[PDB]
């Protein structure tokens, strides 16, 4: 009745999507075959949000998997929960992108998108009242960014009055293993700033930092890395599927968190993360959840919010809890930190409460922060782009595929304008009519 | 030979594998060391200078 | 049975990679 | 009198729901004990045809026997609990 | 033959209406099935008899999301409510006045008005519509803002009583809550008859230091709100020495066209441990109402002047004690009245003591009082909300989310200018002779 | 008082039997999961033992995890 | 209601604090696991003062352990009451200071302090109405001193209107094992002067003398010294957790013991200390407690109050006792010693009474003395600093990482000003 159509782009998007579907299948009580075996009647009240009914009491996800190499599709299919996806929603090309944004955007990603958009349009038209589209991809590769941005642009052209959420795995400063990674990132942010409703920046260095210094795991594999992302994906849309005291859907979160259409880059975090040996020392109640959300270590991006100002903050709590404590902690943090919040928006913090907790817990919380300290990410990508671009390194791979050198210059200019507008919205006074209120 | 005083594996210095045997998916952080039993047996802790 | 062979190879590599003493040393 | 009648009706419907759920789980156990017998015949045929392999086959046979006996005991316990709930 | 039609709009309206209708069913002795257990017609104000003996409420639940109405459709009172009085849209309002007024709210208003007409043609004598909502919410702001307009079109001058959840000065669950408050109380001024206000922070403080609850919830808030509305309507439903209709305190509390904003308080609000200790008489329960720490709106009446007051007593009360208590109230120098209101009170008396519900936090008492008072001291609340609106609007933040849904730019300016004039209206009323 | 005690005793015994039935169902679920896991791991061990025509062709009809658990 | 946050600096601070936590866990009836195994209901009325709640009715201490060497932290975790501490409250460096003040204050004591202050703010904001901080450290080392002073300074900058107590292990002449000890002591005393509300001086030779000639122990180990320290550490704050006839907390003692803001150095002593042979023959009453608290050998400082004048005295009694004896003995000692007390302050004695006796005893008392005789402790360190500084020995270890020579000169200038003020307030007429 409010459906979210899932799109997974590239190898990173495919593995994150497989982990996310594994998470919410156990949330809704779905076996690897597809049928339902649960204990509550509230698990099938709102199940059409992500699932599609089949015969014999089976449910299949409303997801479209996209790749330019069939190996990751084979790996996803041969997984534990790989028999739930419909076989017609795997769209894989035969020749890879080869870590090239031009290959993903003009040469090899221009013929796969008709076949992708056929499935996307049939899944969008099958819904009752569509709520939005979701995308999971990474800006460091070829298939995820180079064809994912083109899919985003075509979807935004076809369905303008909808919601477009994206989960972007932005480049890492220290963990960077590919050389053309700043090229791909800089040529993707110009698309994401122009035709996207919400963007969540997720960073592998921050995921490794949380998996090492908080969870205290000896072996932080990509399964542990993707569980952290899947928890946030579940928590941001739990208010659609489960009842609560104060509901808030993605449209409401976007309205309250996005003050201007060019400012939609958010930072995520997940609240109850503890270790097996150190969970006996901690009672995880609402002050602990708020404390661990607002702790600057817990961000999933490689940006420290102490350097900037929190433009807007939203948080979705899960479980049975009293609303007095929920309102009290979020008033107290704003009263304590007076210089970390912008002063031309009063009550920067939005609260939502859902009733049913996630698997294995009794209470939980999720934090999404629109901060101005995201501009240092774009500044770092720009300073690593210019260093290669002045010497014209790795430029023939891009310019032999129908590209021009003017597109790189315009990408630089729009990234500079983005960081300039973030800086001007940071260093802005609230007690002034500047120049447009000359009507008096 | 005495293992009462020899230093054993650290719980705070090197939080990394290849130090403890077996398969463990979390760090130790439990506060029980290898020579704790023999240290408790040889050196008992019973009150102090004050009290009967 | 190829799929089950892949599953058991996954389990075996899981055991080898999660034996942290043998993986690093 | 009406208050006592309402309380008794609520307790009856709770008991009936629990009894139905336990009957469904007993049927699940019955089909599990039904299906756990094919590997026993497979192992018997394998040993009869043959006469690091023999130890695994003997372990399989012992595991099958233990599982079948324990499933029979659990089915009996489920039937007893059903009878108590009905009474 | 007297009836009031309840219109609960928004999630706040629905969650208040659940507690209110549970209270009404338990007062009138009607089961969740809708049938009395075996010639009384006192229920006929709120319920309508069917030939089989069933009783159906005179309420309309309106909402734009299904996840809150489906709990009512599934839960314990799934047989009491009519299946067609629970109206549900889709794709909610997303905390947007423009969405709830011009695009989404315009669709279901024909169905809502059809249901209102069907429920109002059954009434042999109709007193008014009671509208339960919240300013800060998208549905409860935007859809109400044209529900009152179409109600004024359809029905000429029938009574519109309003139960508003005001935004608290500190705690609030939204960001565009000042935009919704401005655009609600700009267009409801000439189209609303009376508006009793309660906010969540004051009830949080009351539940913290009176009922001995360290972690209250929305259920504990809705129970007190239901007690207030039941104390309002008890004079209509039961006996009394002085009985009060709805037109009575729409007339005796609104002295000027732009000021129709009372404040509601209730007393005594005590726990079952302190009810064993404290003696509860008429003078004590009526001084607890005038005490500023027991206000259910976070504003201090000591800053302003009382414009009119309405006291409604329930239970074992006598006019001697009521008169002596009011005379003692009038003589204190802390309590101040405007000089052009030498006669400042209305008194209503009802015979039935308040009822205690299972799971409640109050105690079983013999007498109670509910106060509806109009005070000049909400000019500071309007000034604070003007501060928030102007501070947010000086840079035109969050304005595209309203402009792109069908609202022109000048309505923000005209609404802020209207309330800027309303502040000077409050000042000119408050200035003495 | 005897009638009140009679009804309350009936309610208490009904509640006790309800909790006993719930505990039995949870135990049944745990046992079924454990036996299915053990049987599948044993079958995979036997298959790897053969890996490292008379019997390998016959052992291809091993029931799936769904039949081991009890869903048909 | 009033929470005191514990701070443990260096190896000496870690050992003293571990014994302190063992002592008050035995006082409040907490097992080594963490749960409560007690008999009285007066032990859970005020337990939020030092303990913080967890799930399942567990109590974890409100302590912060800081060290520049992880081996001592491993030993403290391996100790008997080491499994009760939260794992996040241990802060460890990689390379120690190596008995150097410059390493502890500028080089290595600068990258650890953000990590420390994160934990300190984490425990400080969680208290409903925080009362203050207490810190245990030694001035002879490079970790407890050089970094402890910097934490003291930043804590004073951030939380202005609070209380801090310090238990400082001032070094001693005949027990001095470290050659470079007076440099660290000199560079630490001035930092303790400006930014500390109370300083309590603890001397190892005083503890050794008390354990030798009074308790009569053959092997006076550091554990037996730390028990003596922790008895005073508990008896100072006993009235804040246990009810009594006349109550006095840390702030109330600091109001009366501190007449001027540059005068906050005190000496402590504990009353009922007796040996195994002399235990059965001696009946403990208020006269014995009052005579043994004021016997000059009972001090925990390398000092003698006969040379100076008692500026102010604080006495905290524990146990069910009559108030007239408590008033009468402390009046009689004032009457008898009319030359050991100053004349410009009448009624030099503050008294507090707590109802609950300590574990295993029926009556006890704790003495805190503000005297001028403590000035010889500063003068000895000043002369041993000048003796080294005139030959410039061991100076490259301090000046090779950012410290100039004028910091030393202002250090003896500050000590000289302090001791001149103490001499002025000794030789002053009414
Ligand atoms: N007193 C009280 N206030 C409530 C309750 N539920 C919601 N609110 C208030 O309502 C405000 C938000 O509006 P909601 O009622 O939640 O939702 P809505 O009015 O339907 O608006 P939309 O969500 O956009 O559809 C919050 O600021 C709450 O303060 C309640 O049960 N009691
Ligand atoms: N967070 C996360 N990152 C991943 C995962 N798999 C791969 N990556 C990162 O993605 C980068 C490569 O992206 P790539 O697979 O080439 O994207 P593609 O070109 O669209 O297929 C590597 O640097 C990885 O660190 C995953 O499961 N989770
Ligand atoms: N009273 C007492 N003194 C101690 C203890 N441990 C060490 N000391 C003294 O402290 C001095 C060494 O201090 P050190 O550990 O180097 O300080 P750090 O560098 O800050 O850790 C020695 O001379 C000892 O006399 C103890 O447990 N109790
Ligand atoms: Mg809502």
């Amino acid at each position: 009745m409010r459906e979210i159509v899932h799109l997974q782009a590239g190898q990173c998007g495919n593995q994150i999507g497989a982990k996310f579907w594994e998470v919410i299948s156990d949330e809704h009580g779905i076996d690897p075959t597809g049928t339902y075996h649960g204990d509550s009647d509230l698990q099938l009240e709102r199940i059409n949000v992500y699932y599609n009914e089949a015969t014999g009491g089976k449910y299949v996800p409303r997801a479209v998997l996209v790749d330019l190499e069939p190996g990751t599709m084979d790996s996803v299919r041969s997984g534990p929960f790989g028999q739930i996806f419909r076989p017609d929603n795997f769209v894989f090309g035969q020749s890879g992108a080869g870590n090239n944004w031009a290959k993903g955007h003009y040469t090899e990603g221009a013929e796969l998108v008709d076949s992708v958009l056929d499935v996307v349009r049939k899944e969008a038209e099958s819904c009752d009242c569509l709520q939005g589209f979701q995308l999971t991809h990474s800006l460091g590769g070829g298939t995820g960014s180079g064809m994912g941005t083109l899919l985003i642009s075509k979807i935004r052209e076809e369905y303008p009055d909808r919601i477009m959420n994206t989960f972007s795995v932005v480049p890492s400063p220290k963990v960077s293993d590919t050389v053309v990674e700043p090229y791909n990132a800089t040529l993707s942010v110009h698309q994401l700033v122009e035709n996207t409703d919400e963007t969540y920046c997720i960073d592998n260095e921050a995921l490794y930092d949380i998996c090492f210094r908080t969870l205290k795991l000896t072996t932080p594999t990509y399964g542990d890395l993707n569980h952290l992302v899947s928890a946030t994906m579940s928590g941001v849309t739990t208010c659609l599927r489960f009842p609560g005291q104060l509901n808030a859907d993605l449209r409401k979160l976007a309205v309250n968190m996005v003050p201007f259409p060019r400012l939609h880059f958010f930072m995520p975090g997940f609240a109850p993360l503890t270790s097996r040996g150190s969970q006996q020392y901690r009672a995880l109640t609402v002050p602990e959840l708020t404390q661990q959300m607002f702790d600057a270590k817990n961000m999933m991006a490689a940006c420290d919010p102490r350097h900037g100002r929190y433009l807007t903050v939203a948080a979705v709590f899960r479980g049975r809890m009293s609303m007095k404590e929920v309102d009290e902690q979020m008033l107290n943090v704003q009263n304590k930190n007076s210089s970390y919040f912008v002063e031309w928006i009063p009550n920067n913090v939005k609260t939502a409460v859902c009733d049913i907790p996630p698997r294995g817990l009794k209470m939980s919380a999720t934090f999404i922060g629109n901060s101005t300290a995201i501009q240092e990410l774009f500044k770092r990508i720009s300073e690593q782009f210019t260093a290669m671009f002045r010497r014209k390194a790795f430029l023939h791979w891009y310019t032999g595929e129908g590209m021009d050198e003017m597109e790189f210059t315009e990408a630089e200019s729009n990234m500079n304008d983005l960081v300039s507008e973030y800086q001007q919205y940071q260093d802005a006074t609230a007690e002034e009519e500047g120049e447009f209120e000359e009507e008096a | 030979y005495s293992i009462v005083h020899r230093k054993c594996r650290s719980q705070f210095t090197d939080l990394n594998g290849s130090k403890r045997f077996g398969i463990n998916t979390w760090h130790d952080e439990s506060g029980i060391y290898a020579n704790s039993d023999v240290k408790q047996k040889l050196y008992p802790l019973t009150s102090g200078p004050i009290v009967p | 049975a190829n799929l089950a062979k892949r599953r058991h190879a996954e389990l075996c590599r899981q055991k080898r990679v999660f034996n942290a003493r043998n993986r690093i040393i | 009198t009406h208050s006592w009648k309402s309380e008794l009706q609520r307790e009856m419907e709770a008991l009936a729901a629990e009894t139905n759920l336990l009957l469904a789980q007993k049927q699940r156990l019955e089909r599990a004990l039904d299906a756990t017998e094919v590997p026993f015949s497979i192992t018997t045929d394998n040993l009869q045809c043959r006469e690091h392999v023999e130890t695994e086959l003997l372990k399989e046979a012992e595991l099958i026997r233990n599982i079948q006996e324990l499933l029979k005991r659990t089915i009996m316990q489920a039937v007893s609990q059903i009878r108590l709930n009905r009474e | 033959m007297r009836e009031c039609i309840s219109i609960h709009v928004g999630q706040a309206g629905v969650q208040i209406g659940n507690a209110c209708w549970e209270l009404y069913c338990l007062e009138h002795g009607i089961q969740p099935d809708g049938q009395m257990p075996s010639g009384d017609d006192s229920f006929n104000t709120f319920f309508s008899e069917t030939g089989a003996g069933k009783h159906v409420p005179r309420a309309v639940f309106v909402d734009l999301e299904p996840t809150v109405i489906d709990e009512v459709r599934t839960g314990t009172y799934r047989q009491l409510f009519h299946p067609e009085q629970l109206i549900t849209g889709k794709e909610d309002a997303a905390n947007n006045y423009a969405r709830g007024h011009y695009t989404i709210g315009k669709e279901i208003i024909d169905l809502v008005l059809d249901r209102i007409r069907k429920l109002a043609d059954q009434c042999t004598g109709l007193q008014g519509f009671l509208v339960f909502h919240s300013f800060g919410g998208g549905t409860g702001s935007g859809f109400t803002s044209l529900l009152m307009e179409r109600l004024s079109v359809d029905y000429g001058k029938k009574s519109k009583l309003e139960f508003s959840i005001y935004p608290a000065p500190q705690v609030s669950t939204a960001v565009v809550e000042p935009y919704n408050s401005i655009l609600t109380t700009h267009t409801t001024l000439e189209h609303s008859d009376c508006a009793f206000m309660v906010d969540n922070e004051a009830i949080y403080d009351i539940c913290r230091r009176n009922l001995d609850i360290e972690r209250p919830t929305y259920t504990n808030l809705n129970r007190l709100i239901g007690q207030i509305v039941s104390s309002i309507t008890a004079s209509l439903r039961f006996d009394g020495a002085l009985n009060v209709d709805l037109t009575e305190f729409q007339t005796n509390l609104v002295p000027y066209p732009r000021i129709h904003f009372p404040l509601a308080t209730y007393a005594p609000v005590i726990s079952a441990e302190k009810a064993y200790h404290e003696q509860l008489s008429v003078a004590e329960i009526t001084n607890a109402c005038f005490e500023p720490a027991n206000q259910m709106v976070k504003c201090d009446p000591r800053h302003g002047k009382y414009m009119a007051c309405c006291l409604l007593y329930r239970g074992d009360v006598v006019p001697k004690d009521v008169n002596a208590a009011i005379a003692t109230i009038k003589t204190k120098r802390t309590i101040q009245f405007v000089d052009w209101c030498p006669t400042g009170f209305k008194v209503g008396i009802n015979y039935q003591p308040p009822t205690v519900v299972p799971g409640g936090d109050l105690a079983k008492v013999q007498r109670a009082v509910c106060m509806l008072s109009n005070t000049t001291a909400i000019a500071e609340a309007w000034a604070r909300l003007d501060h928030k609106f102007d501070l947010m609007y000086a840079k035109r933040a969050f304005v595209h989310w309203y402009v792109g849904e069908g609202m022109e730019e000048g309505e923000f300016s005209e609404a802020r200018e209207d309330m800027a004039a309303l502040e000077k209206d409050y000042e000119e009323v408050g200035v003495d002779s | 008082e005897t009638r009140a005690k009679f009804t309350q005793d009936n309610l208490c015994r009904a509640q006790r039997e309800r909790l006993a039935s719930a505990n039995l169902r949870v135990l049944v679920d745990c046992i079924l999961r454990d036996t299915s896991e053990d049987l599948r791991l044993q079958c995979d061990a036997v298959n790897l033992a053969f890996g490292r025509q008379k019997c390998m062709a016959h052992r291809t009809r091993y029931p799936t995890i769904l039949q081991l658990a009890g869903y048909q």
